[PDB]
């Protein structure tokens, strides 16, 4: 027969809602990002789009300000649920005390409510993940992690889904403390990362670039398209 | 008073194949006026209209919260709305609050869905409902309604007569009387064809 | 369960004789022991540590790398009518395994022998095609299998 | 209790929904339409498994269901369970209304019923709808806009759909159709006959198990154009005649 | 096969076996017996001794919800007692609304009521507590009735519950019951109380009575060893 | 999880279909034939009743219970659940009447209770109604005639049938019924359908046939149904 | 067929059959009573007993006859601890009708009210199905003596004559074919064929102390009942 | 035979209670010492990646300005008893117009230790490590997850609890200074972990009456990693 | 065994295990005695500690002015019912403004248990509490169990192996009712001294003692308070 508990959790040393969630996070979307000391770029692949839909219904990005922006990992239907909570979270905090608390308010928030989400009776663990977006104020930037468990964390990179988004993130740690000094090279990694993740397509990649303070747009076939090229062109200068 | 705050008269009468309803343009906090275009009188369905006197948010509360009910009854059951199916649906909401009810004299005057027969009512601010087989009348002053149209009201009225009728006696009113003014909006509805008209009033 | 075993317990009794078999005592050479299921919820804690405690497998779903590498390979032997490039077979299905692509091509040229050896009827294929194109169609969704 | 409780709401060892996916194995049966491109109006057509002659056929539109004067979604799934959330979403619709007096957006209408969905799948233990159904209308800003709900809570919006079983010979077709929109009413709704007379199981397009509802766009009425079959069987045998000619090439 | 999991649910055999476990829980308790004579009526309470075990005159199962009504208990002491403050709560209702003694029928009817609810749910449990009510009133007279785990409202003359002997109550049809004044009854039936439920057993016991009725003036109270003193005085020397 | 309130017992098949839901149409299959018609002026029903013992009279319990003075209705299967929602539709349809001012059609009575027929299903802890609802009467000058289900969908027949072999009498009603008749026509072809599974013995306790007039509905007495079915049809 | 753990909670079955209901059939047959119900023209009869394994047994407080009202009364079957719960339950909603609404109570549908009452105990998650069996009794204006005997499925049900219980099936047998044919009834003729219908069943004729007659003519409309005078000149009356 | 995980199985106790013990192998470890002169404590922040940024996660909190906490296994888990701490010790300078000390500071916690239940929700598996400095100067209380508070002077959470205490509990001899345990953990430390020790790897938790607050500071924890 | 599933069980014996369950918490703690003479009364528990550097648990603590107790078992449902225990005495002491009898208050603690142990779900509260307090009528002895059954007693043991002091008491306990204060103390850490392996102390700071009278208001004693309880004593025989 079926003999399993749900929660929590088994003596075996590992949990079974959380762990097990962890499964339908990496079954997620390949999505990558970077943080930059201006313009901080972002990504997402494996949409499996048939190009006779529309692009906008499966947009993966969200934001909750022109500040910050939301990057998630998984099914969208628990994300318009928190797409409508958080908004109207980062709303009501707009609403008292106009001044925002830098970072560590937002950061708490889903994660918190995510921890106590496991916590009471009646209340099914979330399987998706997400990873916040944007920059925090003087200039600096500013990104964190969603988990099972509730655990904020910030990463110097952002590697999640199959195995062929994780050398995204490896190019990264190639560039060293310098580079890049433009940020034609930082878009381009997207660009680069966009042959090796997925099935190299050119379609379900999208990305947005937010420099300083100034609110990001999604990256028109123009700019990206210039750059897509010299992707190519600057893989082959190391040749 | 309570209704002489906005001020305000509605005027419904009924002719032979028709009806007419009449309503002042005049918005005004006490006797100062504020805008001369706002609009009293609101379509309900297809060829049917309600008149409303009292507080200018009763009127906008009433006629948004009666649109609400309108269309769900529509949607529900694909006929139509009846003037009777809408005469009550205020009266239920008049009458959700029984001690704190809200201030309004609403007249709804409107044709039948079926036949041209028109029909007329008018109800009290607490929900309760009224109807005549002549006309309604409800405003400020009661004394100008009901004596005028007493002598002026006939049985069988063509809306050239119709019109005409409330016409001047609306004219004779306003250029006497103080309270009502500021333009007055007429609509005249008959099954072939819609018709509203607006009265010339003084602008002092 | 068949005929008069069991059931329940002693299909799972026979397969825990199936264990004290490969347990096992007492046994020294081999006999390499290689186990295979579609899904396994059947080896008890007790059963794996004896074997296999060290090596077990588990082939992800392929894709584009793999998909091309599995037809042309498969097609390294006997191809249909030549030809064939496998550029626009995984861009046009997206996606399912390697296995009905051999499948569609199993047809490819059973079709195509109506003709008794090559020809190809561009309003009769894509016809032919929408049977397994449907056929991974109509369950599509998951899901968003995520 | 812990043994009375299947474990509905929660997961599957397997990574997938459990009760999710044994809902949607009922859509891809039961109800079937269908959706495309159309400019200046949009169409919706659907075919009933009620379609046993012996009905009064009085309902007028059945599958079709009109939620508002001014928009229809056609529903494929139960009936009464699909009942409960039109009259909430026509509220939800409603009350829009009210506080805006301002047709309620495609977009946003939604996301509000499949959360409705989706909240008895996240907690309550309580049996998820398997009602999947469809989504016409138009804005001021993003104009002419199609949509599809989802058991698990998602919406599975895009400009085409395939539901719930048959019409397969046209899948394919459709997206060798994927030329996007024209108008000529009557040629995108020819171009949805071939669909109904082809992929039909018993075929003959039957008339009296199929209906058709258009939703043209009008300023400021917006007038929805529902078919009363007078003018379907000179539809159907519009395009069975281009069909005839389309057979006349080879 | 689990058709005694729920107490909402029936048997194969058609009747409650959260019932059937609670009638013989009680049976395992110590005896708790009672009887009426005419002005009045009598209860009895066993004392178990096993090690020492305790200071006696502890914990005794015979306890006072009214002022005419009484109580002698058998089965788990804890959830006597939790009956015993119900008891003592709707006794309090009835003093107040009304203000006079509450009748022993309907006091009986109130409690048959309770005990039998919980029984019909699965989330609360049965009682293994089966008790006896007896009262005496000068406008009423000496009623006793007989409650059980299931709910049956009931009474006889007497009843028997606890341990199985069931002998001490043979030999009250051979003493005068009826027709005797209660007051030589407490010492009448305490006779064979020593000689049966025999040492083998239990090595020592101890034996609690109390009575209610016209002697008292309808008040109850645990008759005193000291006064009339003939409680034991008789039952010592009746053994043969 | 959660109280134990009765969370939703209703759970999907693999291919889908209902569990609970589906096994109360076994009771309406295990029931008591029941039939009506919608033919012209207004709505025949025709149900059955016939006692299990010769101690049993009909004229205490009715098989009909009119809804409304101008709606009538029958039931077929399963009694205990059928008056609670007999007694909930009759103090729901007074919302619609009060507010409304109006005799409430029998679409909207339909619209209503098998929507919270359906929330019943979907509220676990409680047993589904094995009970299919005929629902009839005249509203707007043309009558109606509409079939539920313990599912909850709502079909509409000219002829309908209920209980056991409803198939087979379906069919009699597709054929011997057709396109309209008078309200005597249709009383003759609704005994004659529930003649097929009745026993050999009808008298005026045994079949007892309603109608609703366009004037409202009207409950025959046992008097009438004896005199018009004797010589039943 | 079952599945899961069906067996253990009270829902349907696979096959869309019940167990928990079914398994009530028999929890009348450990209380093992009989009542029979006889109507008449202008009165109506019924006919129960009682068990008396010990003298201790009292008359008054074992008695099975109850009445809910003093036109109309009643009598239960099968376990007693469920009937009292319905008895209150049927004085309920009695009195509430005799307050609001000041007249002779739902002589014909008042079965339909309590029965709802009956069925929230079975449609209720977890609880006992309580399946004592209701029986009334009815007195109404011109239209004679009413006869109601309800079962706990939640259903109304009343006739001329009804027996419904462990042995009343073999009772209605004799039942069909005594009223007709064509036959009237009297008052001593509905006595006299109360025990005629159990004379087919079992009767064991013995003194009538212990069976109680109930009866309800309309002369003074109060239902009453006699005490062990008349009911055995009634006994021998039949007997020639 | 999991029956509700309360109900006091059949040895018995509690399930779920059992079960997040075990939730502390998932997680690491810490080192507790306290001395007369001060209270000092240890841990591993059990860096996976070099992805991972040293001031995200931190297992010492202070809970009120001159009481420090320590937590183990998850961190969200702690998080929300942690937080909710805070705003005890607040109220209570409030009412009495002093500061929780040490002391009230438990029996809040330990009010509130097992809060869960099904009826009427889940237990935490984190450990707790009560720094801090009262009336009778710097003292460091534990818990655990079952409940139960025990005074324990010097102690270590995580799955070498085992092992480090064992090692520990000969070298607490009142004769030691507070400057011979620090260097005397990082002993233990350095055979703890697998990673040589780094900057981002570890963190200390120091607290005195005199020196504060300190808390802690900024690099003065490279100072004890190069010494290592 | 699937009729073992629930609470709500009865065995085949008629006995629901999980009261019993609960005894088996209450059997693990520390060995403790409690004891009153007719004069005076005390109290003896046992402390206990996981590591060596752990301070010893503390057992006996104040409650009541004249009320001293022990504690056993669960911790947790013994602080809740702690917090309880703290309300009821304040309560008669606004309220009544006196304080409340032993024999009555532990009346309420039965009852407050009982609904854990019925309901489905919930759980029974494994307690040690040994209660001594002083009434008009002198000290009383009372006992808890999860079966919510306290039982008026000169004197009880309960703990590991604490069966081996009752032994010591059956034929001391009698006797012990007539010895003041002094005296009493150390007869009575004798008692408890059999409890624990005879090869080790037995120390003064792992063992909790009180002492409290009709005129003597109840205070903890330990460590160094236990040196002079401990001093001028023999030692147990080989």
């Amino acid at each position: 027969s079926y003999d399993r508990a749900i929660t929590v959790f088994s003596p075996d040393g590992h949990l079974f809602q959380v762990e097990y969630a962890q499964e339908a996070v990496k079954k997620g979307s390949t999505a990558v990002g970077v943080r930059g000391r201006d313009i901080v770029v972002l990504g997402v692949e494996k949409k499996s789009v048939a190009k006779l839909q529309d692009e906008r219904t499966v947009r993966k990005i969200c934001a909750l300000d022109d500040n910050v922006c939301m990057a998630f990992a998984g099914l969208t239907a628990d994300a318009r649920i928190v797409i409508n909570r958080a908004r109207v979270e980062c709303q009501s905090h707009r609403l008292t005390v106009e001044d925002p608390v830098t970072v560590e308010y937002i950061t708490r928030y889903i994660a918190s409510l995510k921890q106590r989400y496991t916590q009471s009776n009646g209340r099914r663990p979330f399987g998706i993940s997400a990873l916040i977006v944007g920059f925090d104020f003087d200039g600096t930037p500013r990104l964190y992690q969603t988990d099972p468990s509730g655990t904020y964390h910030a990463w110097k990179a952002n590697a999640i889904g199959r195995g062929a988004k994780s050398v995204r993130e490896f190019l990264e740690k190639n560039y060293t403390d310098e580079a890049i000094e433009t940020d034609d090279l930082t878009i381009k990694l997207v660009i680069k990362a966009l042959l090796e993740v997925v099935q190299s397509g050119g379609k379900n990649i999208e990305l947005a670039v937010m420099r300083r303070d100034q609110s990001l747009k999604i990256l028109n076939p123009e700019e990206i398209e210039k750059y897509v090229a010299e992707i190519e062109k600057e893989k082959e200068e190391n040749e | 008073s309570i209704m002489s705050y906005n001020g305000g008269a509605v005027m419904a009468m009924k002719g032979k194949n028709c009806v007419a309803i009449a309503a002042d343009r005049r918005f005004g906090i006490q006797a100062q006026m504020v805008t001369t275009d706002f609009q009293k009188i609101f379509p309900m369905g297809d060829r049917l209209y309600i008149g409303l006197a009292g507080l200018a948010t009763d009127v906008q509360t009433v006629a948004q919260r009666l649109k609400f009910r309108l269309n769900l009854y529509e949607l529900k059951e694909g006929r139509q709305i009846k003037p009777y199916t809408l005469m009550s649906m205020v009266a239920n909401l008049l009458y959700e609050k029984r001690f704190g009810p809200y201030y309004t004299e609403p007249v709804i005057a409107g044709l039948d869905p079926k036949t041209f027969k028109p029909f007329i009512c008018s109800l009290d601010l607490i929900g309760c409902p009224m109807v005549t087989d002549d006309f309604v009348v409800s405003g400020t002053c009661a004394e100008q309604m009901y004596g005028m149209c007493e002598s002026l009201w006939e049985p069988n009225m063509d809306p050239d007569h119709l019109f005409e009728t409330i016409s001047q006696a609306m004219l004779n009113a306003v250029d006497r009387d103080a309270v009502s003014g500021m333009g007055v909006i007429v609509h005249i509805i008959e099954k072939d064809k819609i018709t509203t008209r607006t009265l010339k009033a003084r602008m002092d | 369960y068949d005929s008069n075993s069991g059931g329940e317990r002693e299909i799972q009794r026979t397969m825990l004789e199936l264990l004290n078999q490969l347990d096992g005592f007492d046994s020294r050479g081999d006999v390499k022991v290689i186990m295979a299921t579609n899904r396994i919820e059947t080896l008890d804690p007790a059963l794996i540590r004896p074997g296999r405690i060290d090596r077990k497998i588990e082939f992800p779903l392929p894709d584009e790398k793999t998909k091309k590498r599995i037809f042309q390979i498969h097609t390294s032997r006997m191809t249909l009518a030549d030809d064939v490039t496998l550029d626009d077979l995984i861009m046009a299905k997206d996606d399912l395994s390697g296995a009905d692509i051999k499948a569609i091509c199993t047809e490819a040229g059973l079709m195509a022998l109506r003709e008794r050896r090559m020809k190809v009827t561009n309003e009769d294929f894509k016809k032919s095609k929408e049977n397994v194109l449907y056929k991974k169609q109509e369950g599509t969704p998951e899901g968003l299998y995520l | 209790s812990r043994r009375y409780d299947s474990r509905t709401t929660i997961f599957s060892p397997e990574g997938r929904l459990y009760q999710v996916e044994y809902a949607m194995e009922a859509i891809g049966h039961a109800g079937t339409c269908l959706g495309i491109l159309a400019n200046d109006g949009v169409l919706l057509a659907a075919e009933r498994r009620n379609i046993h002659k012996l009905l009064d056929e009085v309902f007028f539109s059945e599958k079709i269901y009109k939620l508002n004067e001014d928009m229809a979604c056609s529903v494929a799934g139960i009936t009464s369970d699909a009942n409960v959330l039109t009259n909430e979403l026509r509220l939800i619709a409603q009350r829009y209304l009210l506080q805006y007096q301002e047709p309620i957006p495609c977009e946003q209408l939604v996301t509000a019923l499949c959360d409705i969905k989706q909240a008895y799948t996240q907690f309550g233990g309580k049996r998820p709808f398997g009602v999947s159904l469809l989504y016409i209308g138009w804005d001021k800003h993003y104009g002419f806009q199609l949509y599809q709900s989802d058991p698990s809570g998602n919406y599975g919006g895009w400009k085409a759909t395939c539901i719930g079983n048959n019409s397969a010979a046209a899948v394919s077709m459709l997206k060798q159709d994927y030329k996007e929109g024209e108008m000529t009413l009557k040629s995108a709704l020819a171009l949805a006959i071939k669909v109904l007379n082809k992929t039909m199981d018993v075929s003959k397009l039957s008339a009296e198990k199929v209906e058709i509802a258009t939703l043209t766009r009008e300023n400021g009425k917006t007038v929805i154009r529902v078919l009363k079959q007078k003018e379907v069987e000179q539809l159907i045998k519009k395009h069975e005649e281009e069909e005839a000619k389309a057979e006349r090439e080879k | 096969t689990g058709y005694d999991l729920s107490a909402s649910t029936f048997s194969p055999d058609g009747r409650v076996f959260q019932v059937e476990y609670a009638m013989k829980a009680v049976e395992n308790s110590s005896t708790a017996i009672g009887i009426r004579c005419k002005d009045g009526v009598v209860f009895g309470v066993e004392k178990l001794v096993l090690s020492k075990l305790y200071e006696e005159g502890s914990n005794k199962r015979l306890f006072n919800v009214d002022r005419h009504v009484g109580m002698a208990v058998a089965g788990l002491l804890a959830d006597a007692r939790s009956l015993a403050d119900i008891a003592r709560e709707e006794a309090s209702n009835f003093r107040s609304n009304f203000g006079y003694n509450i009748p022993l029928k309907h006091l009986a009817d109130r409690v048959a009521m309770y005990v039998h609810a919980y029984t019909l749910y699965s989330a609360v449990r049965p009682f293994g507590c089966s008790f006896m009510l007896g009262s005496y009133s000068v406008n009423d007279g000496a009623q006793l009735y007989m409650i059980d785990p299931s709910g049956v409202s009931y009474g006889y003359w007497g009843c028997a519950i606890g341990k199985a002997r069931q002998a001490a109550k043979t030999e009250i049809e051979k003493l005068q019951m009826k027709e005797m004044t209660c007051r030589d009854i407490v010492k009448e039936v305490a006779k064979i109380i020593y000689i049966v439920h025999d040492e083998v057993k239990d090595k020592a016991f101890e034996l609690e009575l109390s009575w209610v009725g016209e002697l008292t003036n309808g008040r109850h109270e645990i008759v005193p060893k000291d006064i009339r003193e003939e409680a034991e005085k008789y039952a010592k020397e009746s053994l043969k | 999880a959660e109280r134990g309130y009765s969370f939703s017992l209703t759970t999907f098949s693999p291919s889908g279909k209902l569990v609970q839901i589906e096994y109360a149409l076994a009771a309406v299959a295990g029931g008591a034939p029941s039939v009506g018609i919608k033919a012209a002026n207004g709505v025949v029903l025709a149900t059955e009743k016939k006692q299990k013992s010769i101690l049993y009279d009909e004229r205490s319990v009715h098989k009909v219970e009119p809804i409304t003075k101008h709606i009538g209705l029958v039931y077929s299967g399963m009694g205990p659940d059928y008056r609670v929602l007999v007694h909930r539709a009759r103090k729901l349809a007074q919302q619609y009447y009060l507010v409304y001012q109006e005799p409430i059609p029998t679409a909207q009575l339909v619209q209503r209770v098998a929507s919270v027929m359906q929330e019943y299903t979907q509220s676990g802890g409680v047993r589904p109604f094995g009970v299919s609802l005929l629902i009839c009467g005249w509203n707007e000058g043309r009558p109606y005639l509409f079939q539920s289900d313990p599912s909850g969908a709502y079909f509409a027949w000219k002829a309908t049938a209920m209980g056991k072999n409803y198939v087979n009498g379906k069919t009699f009603l597709e054929k011997r019924y057709n396109e309209d008749l008078e309200l005597e026509d249709a009383i003759h072809t609704a005994i004659l359908t529930l003649k097929e599974s009745f026993e050999g013995q009808m008298t005026e306790d045994n079949i007892e046939v309603g109608i609703c007039n366009e004037a409202g509905f009207r409950r025959l007495t046992p008097t009438e149904v004896k005199d018009y079915l004797a010589a039943i049809a | 067929s079952s599945a899961g753990f069906d067996r253990h909670i009270t829902i349907f079955s696979p096959e869309g059959r019940l167990y928990q209901v079914e398994y009530a059939f028999k929890a009348i047959n450990q209380g093992g009573l009989t009542s029979v119900a006889v109507r008449g023209k202008d009165c109506a009869v019924i006919v129960t007993q009682k068990k008396v394994p010990d003298k201790l047994l009292d008359s008054s407080t074992v008695t099975h006859l109850f009445k809910i009202t003093e036109n109309i009364g009643c009598v239960m079957t099968g376990m007693t601890a469920d009937s009292r719960s319905q008895v209150q339950r049927a004085r309920y909603e009695a009195a509430n009708w005799k307050y609001k609404y000041g007249y002779e109570i739902p002589v014909d549908m008042l079965c339909k009210r309590i029965a709802d009452i009956s069925q929230v105990y079975t449609q209720n998650a977890e609880m006992r199905p309580l399946g004592c069996c209701m029986i009334l009794i009815g007195i109404d204006e011109e239209q004679g003596p009413q006869v109601y005997k309800c079962d706990p499925a939640g259903y109304y049900c009343g006739f001329k004559a009804t027996a419904a219980g462990v042995k009343q099936t073999e009772s209605t047998s004799f039942l069909e074919k005594k009223v007709k044919k064509k036959f009237d009834w009297t008052f001593e003729q509905t006595v006299e064929t109360a025990i005629t219908c159990l004379s087919t069943v079992l009767s064991i004729d013995f003194k009538p102390s212990e069976i109680e007659v109930g009866v309800v003519t309309v002369e003074n409309p109060k239902f009453r009942i006699l005490t062990e005078a008349e009911i055995d000149a009634h006994l021998v009356a039949l007997a020639e | 035979y999991d029956r509700g995980v309360n109900t006091f199985s059949p040895e018995g106790r509690l399930f779920q209670v059992e079960y997040a013990i075990e939730a502390i192998k998932l997680g690491s470890t810490a080192i507790g010492i306290q001395t007369s002169e001060g209270v000092c404590l240890a841990v591993e922040k059990r860096i996976t990646s070099p992805l991972m940024e040293p001031s995200s996660i931190e297992k010492i909190v202070e809970i009120d300005a001159h009481i420090g906490c320590a937590m183990s296994g998850l961190i969200a888990d702690a998080k929300t008893l942690i937080d909710k701490a805070r705003v005890e010790t607040q109220n209570h300078w409030f009412t009495y117009n002093e500061t929780m000390t040490v002391e009230s500071v438990t029996q809040a916690v330990s009010n509130l230790a097992l809060q869960f239940g099904e009826e009427d929700s889940r237990p935490f598996g984190v450990a707790l490590l009560f720094g801090g400095v009262d009336e009778k100067g710097p003292q460091l209380f534990h818990m655990d997850p079952s409940g139960t508070f025990v005074q324990c002077d010097a102690r270590a959470i995580g799955s070498a609890s085992e092992g480090a205490q064992s090692s520990l509990q000969e070298v607490y001899h009142k004769s030691m200074t507070l400057k011979e345990a620090i260097k005397s953990s990082l002993i233990i430390l350095k055979q703890v972990m697998e990673e040589k020790l780094n900057a981002t790897n570890i963190e200390l938790a120091t607290v005195q009456p005199g020196q504060n607050f300190h808390m802690f500071t900024k690099e003065e924890l490279e100072e004890v990693i190069k010494d290592i | 065994n699937q009729y073992d599933n629930d609470v709500t069980v009865w065995s085949p014996q008629g006995r629901i295990h999980q009261i019993e369950y609960a005894m088996e918490a209450v059997k693990q703690g520390s060995a403790t005695v409690g004891l009153k003479s007719k004069t005076h009364a005390v109290l003896v528990a046992l402390k206990r500690a996981q590591s060596e550097l752990a301070a010893h648990q503390k057992k006996i603590l104040h409650v009541d002015n004249h009320i001293g107790i022990s504690i056993a078992g669960l911790t947790a449902d013994a602080r809740l019912l702690c917090n309880f225990m703290r309300q009821e005495c304040l309560d008669s002491r606004f309220v009544f403004d006196r304080p409340l009898p032993v024999s009555r208050l532990v009346s309420l603690i039965g009852s407050k248990t009982q609904i854990p142990t019925q309901r489905y779900g919930r759980r029974p509260y494994g307690v040690g509490l040994l209660i001594a307090g002083y009434d008009d009528m002198g000290p009383h002895i009372f006992q808890t169990c999860p079966s919510a059954n306290y039982f008026d007693c000169r004197a009880m043991s309960i703990g590991a192996r604490s069966q081996s002091a009752r032994t010591y008491l059956e034929r001391h306990m009698s006797e012990f009712m007539e010895c003041n204060l002094n005296e009493l103390v150390k007869h009575g850490l004798r008692a408890l001294r059999e409890t624990l392996p005879a090869e080790q102390d037995l120390t003064t700071k792992n063992v909790s003692i009180g002492i409290v009278g009709k005129d003597l208001e109840f205070t903890i004693y330990d460590d160094d308070d236990v040196s002079p309880f401990l001093e001028g004593l023999e030692e147990r025989p080989q």
